[PDB]
């Protein structure tokens, strides 16, 4: 049912994580993180944040494109490993999906599960707000306050990105 | 804060985002604004040792609004009971609950 | 604590367990750090968007800004490791003994 | 030209927002009755479903305070059909 | 619903075209036909060998600048605030620091590809 | 004034893109501090009614608050209709 | 490295730490650590040799993992309290992650394996920052969240640190590895008194910094990084060996030296809270520290190890090292016990 | 704890205003000029009472006044109004810009046959004052009694008795 | 305290600088032609490429 779209996207979100957490060739690990970024954008986008969902997808699409170039230069071998070529990779991949299956199986059967925290399986739609906003997007108004309210945040992040460029040149200088 | 430069200098560096009942753009309220305000006003100036026991009612309502644990349990029981009655043909849903 | 929070918190645990169990490639571990940041971004965005905490809506963006700095910093170190040994294997990083 | 037309666009926006501001009292009044009607219908139906449960008290509040708490989506559409629940939850986000 | 159905149709059409491509034509597969292409002579080594990136430093810098678009894209909404003096100050400060980063890397020969 | 003109001509002959960049950016920082219309941008943003104007309970001692929308009291947008 | 760039990166390290101390919002605290790690690593890579690359990489991997756990704690604390204030956390699971994240940053046992290796792989000046300045930010956070810290977790880490630090320091001949294991052991004393009196955590941190900064300054003066290299100091700078003796005896907690004060005050607070078995165990286990400080005095000041002929050439040149604040630090690290009641200024 | 009190379905019964969104937007400016007092009364009740159950009676007078408003349009301006809101209804954004000629015909009918003057720009966004006999709520949040503050410490600050009293120290 | 595990440990270099590893630069060899538009048909240009 489409009422569980958020839950169905979060299952793919975990499956993508098991994709790169099992650590095959970073080429295939990068693909797994793109799938998680794509569905993660979908999950966030269904809670009312379209800018946040599209932005994280946009940032991670460029992030894994640099990682792809770095994988062909410094993280490549003759036979890049897939989720089936190695027992250690395959073992961790099957284990991740089985735990995902059991958690999904129990939450949809009992409507509850207790692991550190107590989770509810009624559906994500039961916690949404029943009132409408006005003529604006609340997420957009909060993000636009960074420049009027977040003067201190803009300075530290701005300085951090500046020093970030200085640092990477220093680290990679080699002399 | 370990060093309270903000309070002495009179500069607000990060206090404006610490609570969700503070001033927001366009006076947009948070869903648990009333509950947070009550817990903050109950436990003002009395220390966390006292507030942990004397403002326990407000803080439990505030946590109920935040995570809705007790409401979802209540909905679960009603929904579970309705299925049991329907599964054994003992309850007819009304029209406005079906269409 | 809806059923979505379970999967998001499980994603963080998977990426954490993935980061703490190295295979060979330093690049494979760097992906797990970027995976963990993604989980924290999603989990924070969900909580903030659901509670209508308007001003907190910028926090997830500020979380991505400093995730890139770390990711760029981790890549810069990976260049120098590769230039010294010809691979990004972590078993070569053992000249220093505890 | 661009700044002259954008200036006119701001005045057309204020007019549009004032049209909403004229209707909000009527819309708010309707919404209050609609929300209260739905809650009562769930209360009249919780009584029949939960008549046999031993310790159940129909309409009990989960909060200590007697203040009005805005119902969340589950409380308001707890027992209604999935078709109307789907539009009340994702109707706006999905309308493109 | 509409967006999801639009995506399903686009990738279903793409998939069906690929399926037809592999099942409609007559195939004659043999070893030499599917060998890797290197202009007529056998490749000397594996294509999976390391491939040096001479613009690695510029690629790292792309990660940092690609995060400025996330911070800069809210500007159209930021201009709607009542605190224009503060908003315009931090908008220009943020863009200027982005420019100083470019100036530093440019002057320090950071944008030049390694030999 | 002679040696400085040499610098400008030299850059204008070798980095015309950068000369245009710095000139454009300099105007962005300077003109707003001088334009008389900058104050109206603040007023237009403040005059846009996103929220509902919640009425004030009338205690009988608020002469500057209108009782009806079309009363003379209260802020006026006559300036905006001519700006 | 350009001197201006070194100064800017140095100030960025301080700014990150200062942001953590003045921040009242959790997000800013996290930003402080991220800024601090961003600036520290280039100072570790300054000499650009394979050991420095390994040290920086091991340091980055550990610190990056800790910052992820700290952000998880902040978000979990946000879900259960709906506020970002830097105070006691409102969820037990958030406290454990934050406590462990702060333990990894400090290098407490059993998260200590990087401290001996990172310190060995970087120069002495970079090591001094690693073992003195990097401890201010994590200790700032523990000082503010201690009411919610699980008592068993924090005391367990403290006890393991005192044990591992003492044992690890016995099998070492490298000064940077000796100072590294000494640091781990001293972290235990700071965090052991944390649940009972956070003021004494500040006292031990201040005294530990002064003594630690004094040892590195004296090792930096002679460019000594090994026990045997330090064994030639008596034949070049005899005065420097006496100062090393007094400081090392102070670090061992022997009265009437300054370093006895933090142990003495920490035992007082724990015994007031009816904690008797732990202070006794901590004091006795600290004798492991005093043993491999005594072993350094023996080969440095109390005996005269063999010299080499070329040493005679070093007699004709003075010490051109800056040795900033060394005369002041050595005095504060040895003669401060009569001023012990001045610990009240920290309150 | 406690039972949530809800009105009966008879308390929520009222004659609805069954007109589409294009009808409301076409008449919004005149509607907000004529029905201000019952509107602002109800809107003050919601923000002061913070409870929809405490403003049902005011919420009915909003409906009653809106009906009388449209009945007057239905008696004098029936045809010009229909053309106006038909043209607003055509646009996806319900823009005012595209119906000025039809708006003028609607504005002149009410001006002559009813004396209604359209509010100027910025009028309906004004914060106004409303007279009401309804008492001001005293505890709208249903707050409990705030805990008593810690006994404040005040007085003259004398020197520490016998100094620090730290072990053997005399000062 | 020597043990069997630490029998092959040796003290680090006096200046923290380990010898650089034996040159293992792996240039990429590519056939540029003969069947190549820019090879003029019958040129087999074997090129060692770094990037
Ligand atoms: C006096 C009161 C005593 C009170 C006692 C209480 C305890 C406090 C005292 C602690 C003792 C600290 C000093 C230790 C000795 C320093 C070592 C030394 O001799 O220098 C050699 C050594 C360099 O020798 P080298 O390795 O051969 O060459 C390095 C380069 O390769 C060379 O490359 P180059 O040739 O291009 O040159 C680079 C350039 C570089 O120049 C500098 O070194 C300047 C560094 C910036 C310091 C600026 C002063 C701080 C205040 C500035 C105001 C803004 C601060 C906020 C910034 C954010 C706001 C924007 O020049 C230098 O290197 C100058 C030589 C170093 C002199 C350092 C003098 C300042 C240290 C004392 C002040 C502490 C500063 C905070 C520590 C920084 C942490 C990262 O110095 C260092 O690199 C170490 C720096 C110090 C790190 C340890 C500092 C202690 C950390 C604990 C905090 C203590 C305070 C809080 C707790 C206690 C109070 C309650
Ligand atoms: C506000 C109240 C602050 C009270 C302290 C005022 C004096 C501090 C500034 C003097 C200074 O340059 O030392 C900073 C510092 C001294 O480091 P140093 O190289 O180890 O000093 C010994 C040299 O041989 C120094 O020899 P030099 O030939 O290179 O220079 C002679 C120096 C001689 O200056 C001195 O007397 C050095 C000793 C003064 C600093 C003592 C540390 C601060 C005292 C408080 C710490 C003890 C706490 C109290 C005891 C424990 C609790 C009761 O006289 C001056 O430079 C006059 C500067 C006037 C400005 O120089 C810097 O690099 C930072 C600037
Ligand atoms: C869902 C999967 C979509 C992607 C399918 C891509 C694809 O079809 O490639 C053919 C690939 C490539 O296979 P192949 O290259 O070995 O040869 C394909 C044709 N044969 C086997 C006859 C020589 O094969 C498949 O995986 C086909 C999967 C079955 C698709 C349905 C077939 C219906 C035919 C009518
Ligand atoms: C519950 C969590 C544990 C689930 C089981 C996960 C183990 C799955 C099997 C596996 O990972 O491989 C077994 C591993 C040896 O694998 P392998 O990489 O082939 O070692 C020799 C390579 N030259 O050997 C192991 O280390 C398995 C340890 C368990
Ligand atoms: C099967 C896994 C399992 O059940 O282990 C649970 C174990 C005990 O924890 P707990 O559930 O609180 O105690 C019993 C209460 N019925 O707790 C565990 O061992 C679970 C291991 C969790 C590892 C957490 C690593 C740090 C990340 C913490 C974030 C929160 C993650 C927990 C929620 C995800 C659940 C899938
Ligand atoms: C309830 C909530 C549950 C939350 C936890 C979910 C975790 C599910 C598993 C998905 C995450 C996968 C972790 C990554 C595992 C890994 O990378 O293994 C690396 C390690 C190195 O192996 P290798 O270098 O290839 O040499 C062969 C040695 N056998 O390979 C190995 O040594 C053996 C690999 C075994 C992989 C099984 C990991 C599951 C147990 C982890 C602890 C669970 C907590
Ligand atoms: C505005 C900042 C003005 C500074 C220059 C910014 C543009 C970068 C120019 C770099 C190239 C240059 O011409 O200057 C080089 C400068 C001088 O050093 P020099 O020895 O003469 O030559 C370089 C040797 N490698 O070498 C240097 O030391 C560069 C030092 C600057 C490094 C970048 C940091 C800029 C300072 C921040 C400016 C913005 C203010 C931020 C405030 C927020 C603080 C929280
Ligand atoms: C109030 C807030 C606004 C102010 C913000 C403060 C920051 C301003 C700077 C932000 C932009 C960062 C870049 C600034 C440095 C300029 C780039 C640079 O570093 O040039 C160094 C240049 C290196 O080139 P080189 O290899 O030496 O060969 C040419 C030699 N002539 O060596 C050189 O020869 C350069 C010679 C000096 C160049 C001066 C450039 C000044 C730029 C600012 C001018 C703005 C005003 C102009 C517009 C007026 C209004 C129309
Ligand atoms: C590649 C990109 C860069 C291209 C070069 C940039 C352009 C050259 C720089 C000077 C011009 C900048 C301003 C841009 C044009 C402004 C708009 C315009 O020209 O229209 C004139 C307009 C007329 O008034 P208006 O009220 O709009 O009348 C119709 C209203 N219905 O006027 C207005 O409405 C607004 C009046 C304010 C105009 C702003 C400029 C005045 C700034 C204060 C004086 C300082 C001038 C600079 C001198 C100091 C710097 C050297
Ligand atoms: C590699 C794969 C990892 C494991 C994934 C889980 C597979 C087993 C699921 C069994 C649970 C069950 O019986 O539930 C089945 C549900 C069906 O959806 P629902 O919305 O809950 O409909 C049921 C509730 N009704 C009747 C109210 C509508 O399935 C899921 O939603 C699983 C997530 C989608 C699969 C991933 C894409």
């Amino acid at each position: 049912m489409m009422l569980y779209i958020v839950f169905i996207l979060s299952v793919i979100f975990v499956m993508g994580f098991v994709g790169f957490s099992s650590k095959p060739s970073p080429i295939y690990g990068g693909l797994g993180l793109i799938v998680s970024g794509g569905v993660g954008c979908g999950i966030v986008l269904n809670f009312g944040g379209s800018f946040l969902g599209l932005m994280v997808f946009l940032i991670y699409l460029g992030g894994m494109m640099v990682v792809f170039g770095y994988t062909t230069a410094m993280a490549t071998e003759q036979y890049p490993e897939i989720w089936l070529s190695n027992k250690a990779v395959l073992g961790a991949f099957v284990t991740g999906l089985l735990m995902e299956f059991f958690m999904v199986y129990y939450v949809l059967k009992d409507k509850e599960v207790e692991v550190v925290f107590e989770f509810n399986g009624l559906g994500d739609w039961v916690i949404y707000d029943t009132g409408d906003s006005g003529f604006f997007s609340e997420e957009a108004m909060g993000i636009a306050a960074l420049y009027s309210y977040g003067t201190w945040l803009v300075i530290v992040t701005g300085w951090s990105l500046l020093i970030g460029v200085v640092v990477i040149m220093e680290i990679t200088r080699g002399n | 804060p370990f060093f309270d430069v903000q309070k002495r200098l009179g500069v607000d560096l990060d206090r404006w985002m610490t609570i969700q009942s503070a001033e927001q753009p366009h006076k947009i309220p948070s869903r648990c604004h009333a509950f947070e305000k009550e817990w903050i006003e109950c436990a003002h100036g009395i220390g966390s040792i006292r507030a942990e026991k004397e403002c326990k009612i407000e803080f439990e309502d505030f946590r109920e609004c935040l995570l809705r644990q007790k409401t979802m349990k209540r909905l679960h029981a009603i929904r579970r009971q309705r299925e049991k009655l329907i599964k054994e043909g003992k309850y007819t849903p009304p029209p406005h609950h079906s269409g | 604590m809806s059923m979505v929070y379970m999967n998001i918190m499980m994603a963080f645990t998977v990426s954490l367990v993935g980061l703490l169990m190295y295979r060979s490639h330093l690049m494979s571990s760097l992906l797990c750090l970027e995976g963990m940041m993604l989980s924290l971004f999603v989990m924070a965005a969900l909580t903030i968007l659901n509670s209508h905490f308007t001003l907190a809506s910028m926090m997830p963006i500020i979380l991505l800004v400093f995730a890139a700095c770390e990711a760029a910093l981790g890549l810069s170190l990976l260049v120098m490791v590769s230039n010294t040994y010809g691979t990004d294997y972590v078993q070569n990083l053992n000249l220093l003994q505890c | 030209s661009m700044m002259k037309w954008n200036r006119e666009r701001r005045r057309l926006q204020i007019e549009d927002f004032e049209a909403r501001i004229a209707l909000m009292p009527l819309l708010q009044a309707e919404k209050d009755r609609r929300v209260l009607q739905m809650l009562r219908e769930n209360l009249e139906e919780e009584a029949t479903v939960m008549k046999d449960v031993p310790g159940w008290k129909v309409g009990e509040s989960v909060f200590h305070t007697t203040r009005w708490v805005t119902p969340m989506m589950g409380e308001l559409y707890g027992l209604r059909a999935s078709e109307e629940v789907l539009s009340a939850t994702y109707g706006f986000i999905w309308y493109t | 619903m509409n967006l999801m159905l639009a995506l399903l149709t686009n990738f279903t059409l793409a998939t069906l075209l690929v399926i037809i491509a592999f099942w409609l034509p007559q195939l004659n597969v043999y070893s030499e036909k599917t060998s890797p292409y290197e202009c007529g002579f056998d490749p000397m080594g594996s294509a999976r060998l390391p491939f040096s990136m001479k613009f690695f430093l510029v690629a790292i810098t792309f990660l940092l600048f690609d995060l400025e678009i996330a911070l800069l894209l809210p500007l159209p909404w930021a201009s709607q605030t009542a605190n224009l003096n503060t908003m315009l100050t931090m908008a220009l400060f943020l863009i200027i620091l982005l420019a100083v980063s470019l100036a530093y890397e440019w002057t320090q020969k950071g944008l030049e590809w390694t030999e | 004034a002679e040696r400085v003109a040499a610098f400008l001509k030299n850059v204008w002959a070798k980095e015309p893109v950068l000369v245009a960049s710095f000139a454009i950016a300099g105007l962005a920082v300077i003109l707003p501090t001088l334009s008389p219309y900058t104050k109206y941008s603040l007023m237009i943003n403040r005059a846009t009614p996103y929220n509902y104007p919640v009425p004030l309970r009338d205690d009988g001692n608020m002469p500057d608050v209108p009782s009806h929308p079309q009363d003379p009291q209260g802020p006026s947008l006559e300036w905006l209709k001519r700006l | 490295m350009n001197p201006i760039i070194f100064i800017i990166i140095l100030l960025t390290i301080m700014l990150g730490t200062i942001i953590v101390m003045i921040s009242s919002h959790w997000l800013l605290v996290w930003i402080g650590f991220e800024m601090n790690m961003l600036a520290i690593i280039p100072i570790m890579m300054k000499n650009h040799n394979p050991r420095a690359t390994e040290a920086s990489t091991k340091y980055f991997l550990t610190q990056s993992t800790a910052s992820m756990l700290l952000m998880m704690a902040v978000i979990i604390n946000l879900m259960f309290s709906g506020q970002w204030t830097v105070m006691k956390l409102f969820n037990p699971m958030a406290s454990m992650l934050m406590t462990m994240a702060l333990a990894m940053k400090l290098g407490m046992a059993p998260f200590h394996f990087w401290v001996p290796e990172v310190t060995q792989g970087i120069p002495l000046s970079s090591g001094l920052i690693l073992l003195t300045w990097q401890k201010l930010a994590p200790m700032s956070v523990l000082y503010q969240i201690f009411p919610s810290i699980n008592l068993n977790l924090i005391l367990t880490l403290s006890v393991l640190s005192i044990l591992i630090g003492g044992w690890g320091g016995l099998n070492q001949t490298q000064l940077r590895k000796i100072m590294a294991y000494s640091s781990i052991a001293h972290m235990g004393w700071m965090t052991a008194v944390l649940p009972y009196n956070p003021t004494m955590t500040l006292l031990n941190l201040i005294i530990y910094i002064i003594m630690t900064s004094t040892m590195f300054t004296m090792f930096m003066a002679n460019s000594t990084t090994t026990t045997l290299s330090l064994s030639h100091t008596w034949n070049k700078t005899p005065i420097m060996t006496v100062l090393i003796l007094a400081t090392l005896l102070s670090m061992g907690g022997l009265p009437p030296l300054s370093g006895f004060m933090p142990k003495w005050m920490i035992i007082q607070e724990m015994t007031k809270n009816n904690s008797i078995i732990l202070p006794t165990f901590m004091a006795i286990t600290a004798l492991l520290n005093l043993y491999f400080y005594m072993r350094l005095t023996y080969s440095t000041t109390l005996t005269m190890f063999p010299s080499t002929n070329n040493m005679k050439m070093k007699w004709q040149f003075p010490l051109m090292k800056k040795m900033t604040f060394l005369p002041t630090m050595v005095v504060l690290s040895t003669m401060m016990l009569p001023l012990t009641p001045m610990l009240s200024v920290l309150e | 704890p406690g039972i949530v009190e809800l009105p009966s379905l008879e308390d929520l019964k009222v004659q609805e205003v069954k007109v589409s969104s294009s009808v409301l937007k076409a008449a919004a400016h005149h509607y907000g000029a004529q029905c201000d007092k019952p509107n602002k009364e109800f809107m003050l009740c919601r923000w002061e009472e913070k409870d929809p159950r405490r403003c049902l009676e005011e919420g009915k007078l909003v409906n009653q006044c809106a009906l009388e408003f449209f009945r007057q349009i239905k008696r004098h301006c029936a045809e010009p109004f229909t053309e106006y809101w038909t043209c607003i209804d055509y646009s996806g954004l319900q823009l005012f810009r595209r119906c000025r000629k039809q708006q003028a015909q609607f504005d002149e009918c009410v001006l002559d046959k009813l004396g209604w003057v359209r509010p100027d720009l910025g009028d309906l966004s004004k914060v106004t004052k409303v007279k009401t006999d309804r008492p001001l709520p005293e505890n709208p949040y249903h707050s409990r009694a705030r805990p008593e503050p810690n006994p404040e410490v005040e007085g003259d600050l004398k020197p520490a008795r016998h100094g620090s009293r730290l072990f053997f120290w005399t000062m | 305290y020597p043990t069997k595990e630490t029998a092959h440990w040796k003290p680090p270099p006096w200046n923290d600088v380990d010898p650089p590893k034996d040159t293992l630069v792996s240039n990429l060899t590519l056939n540029f032609g003969p069947q190549h538009p820019a090879a003029h048909g019958v040129l087999r240009l074997v090129m060692e490429l770094s990037g």
